């Protein structure tokens, strides 16, 4: 099936925010949907579960207060409700289904993508996208690299495709980096041939969903 | 609680080659229905954990018979037969038989190939970015194995510190290699004020290190 | 002491076949027997699956099993059912 969750949240320290997770192409009320918290380079914990067919729940005890889970049968959807948020509940959010009759006692037998929560007072901020030329000082054999320098931005996520999609072969996208600012900020690179460098136009498609920001910048040789 | 512990935490492993991982329970986990809920997920890079195994031995549907579970009371091991590139990224194991659940630690699998010396690549600030008042220089080093590399910058032959930041992407499963980006962010008169503007690596693929540079205009 | 509430489904239908499956929900204690029967004789371990006896989130718990059989022959087959004491014996709907 299909397991849409929304996406990334920023909020303020102290309220809640209610993460959904839509689905799909299967027997929604046959199914336990979990939640699982997975801080960016650290393991995962459990949260909780709910049997969608009951509403009835299991609840880690260290989330008791902090998270409600909550399901809508009509339009096969689960809800976790998050409340008196800190900035240690900054974290990747999934919701994963026990397909109960399909795989019997199998847990997290499909996820979803995941929601980025960012909890922090800073306000929202599009990111500033600036050109890495392709030159002689880029240019290794007969293959060159070029790229977009994609600065500035609260919060996490940023995504780069390159000519609208069309372009992922010899793609590097890179983790962004926490600034002392505040801030993020992240490369996004691609080695082409030295000899399409005339002919072939390149652009970087910049989206930041968080701030309603897209950005696209042409990358020429200098 | 149970306390879950993997072993290795890092899986340096050849092609082809046999991978095993270890996960130490603290206590027994065999549910009071009498399963034993120990699950095996492998989350690659910059995808969410996919299930491999289930009930301690059961493999999931479309994972390959290389892909094999065992163990019994407090000791527990995937093994894998035959490792592909496909294969790279985080393993966790996980007990779902006694409250509150618990995942392991992580255990790391890359794959262990021929060592590649990265193309080194530098890019001057751009014009637009100037004119807002810094300079950010960034120094490109792609698709080298292994990961450990160093990147020093210098400007005319003074070596920086405290003013660039690095990232390095997880492995790639295409060809088993790193890029790494190493960002000078200066401002634009203390950009203005020098001419050699140098990215210097060092690697064990390089005979010697490798500097790439220009002059400003 | 809560007793089931057995349902059985059909599923899966083709080449003359179909898939039928015992559920039983809502019980308490944990502890329960449910077995296929053809012509009263349980079905082979190795021709039936089973679902886990995990809980509802409300105090009570759930588990199944399903089998494959002929179109035809649904009268033949009945799922035994047996919790604290009761037991009780379930037909195929057709």
């Amino acid at each position: 099936g299909q397991m849409q969750q929304s996406g990334a949240e920023l909020v303020k320290p102290g309220a809640s925010v209610k993460l959904s997770c839509k689905t799909s192409g299967f027997t929604f009320s046959d199914n336990y949907i979990s939640w699982l918290k997975q801080k960016p380079g650290q393991s995962l914990e459990w949260i909780a579960w709910i049997y969608a067919g009951t509403g009835g729940s299991s609840y880690n005890q260290k989330f008791r207060d902090k998270a409600q889970l909550t399901v809508d049968t009509s339009s096969r959807t689960a809800y976790m409700q998050l409340s008196s948020l800190t900035t240690e509940d900054s974290a990747i959010y999934y919701c994963a289904r026990h397909d109960y009759y399909g795989t019997s006692g199998a847990w997290f037998a499909y996820w979803g993508r995941g929601t980025l929560v960012t909890v922090s007072a800073a306000s929202t901020k599009g990111p500033s996208v600036f050109p890495l030329a392709p030159s002689s000082k880029s240019t290794s054999g007969g293959t060159a690299a070029l790229g977009c320098l994609v600065k500035d931005y609260f919060p996490e996520p940023v995504t780069v495709s390159w000519n609208s999609g069309a372009l992922t072969s010899g793609v590097h996208t890179f983790p962004a980096v926490l600034q002392s600012s505040g801030l993020y900020s992240l490369s996004s690179v691609v080695t082409v041939p030295s000899s399409s460098l005339g002919t072939q136009t390149y652009i970087c498609n910049v989206n930041h969903k968080p701030s309603n920001t897209k950005v696209d910048k042409k990358v020429e040789p200098k | 609680d149970v306390l879950m512990t993997q072993t290795p935490l890092s899986l340096p492993v050849s092609l082809g080659d046999q991978a095993s991982i270890s996960c130490r329970s603290s206590q027994h986990i065999v549910h009071s229905n009498e399963n034993t809920y120990l699950e095996w997920y492998l989350q690659k890079p910059g995808q969410s954990p996919k299930l491999l195994i289930y009930k301690v031995s059961n493999r999931f549907s479309g994972v390959p018979d290389r892909f094999s579970g065992s163990g019994s009371g407090t000791d527990f091991t995937l093994k894998i037969s035959r490792v592909e590139a496909e294969d790279l990224g985080v393993y966790y194991c996980f007990q779902g038989s006694h409250v509150p659940w618990t995942f392991g630690g992580g255990t790391k699998l890359e794959i262990k190939r021929t060592v590649a010396a990265p193309s080194v690549f530098i890019f001057p600030p751009s014009d637009e970015q100037l004119k807002s008042g810094t300079a950010s220089v960034v120094c490109l080093l792609n698709n080298f194995y292994p990961r450990e590399a160093k990147v020093q910058w210098k400007v005319d032959n003074a070596l920086q510190s405290g003013n660039s930041q690095e990232s390095v992407t997880e492995q790639d499963s295409k060809d088993s290699t790193y890029s790494l980006s190493s960002t000078l962010t200066l401002s634009k008169a203390d950009y203005e004020k020098h001419k050699v503007y140098a990215c210097e690596v060092t690697h064990q693929g390089l005979s010697s290190p490798v500097t790439k540079s220009f002059n400003r205009g | 002491t809560v007793p089931p509430m057995v349902n059985v489904t059909r599923s899966e239908a083709s080449e003359g076949n179909i898939t039928v499956t015992c559920r039983a929900s809502s019980f308490y204690p944990r502890n329960i027997i449910l077995t296929w029967r053809q012509d009263g004789v349980s079905l082979s371990h190795d021709t039936q699956q089973w679902g886990d006896v995990l809980p509802d989130g409300n105090g009570t718990y759930q588990t199944w099993v399903a089998t494959r059989i002929s179109r035809g022959e649904e009268q033949r087959f009945t799922c035994y059912m047996e919790h604290s004491g009761n037991h009780s014996t379930h037909p195929v709907p057709s």
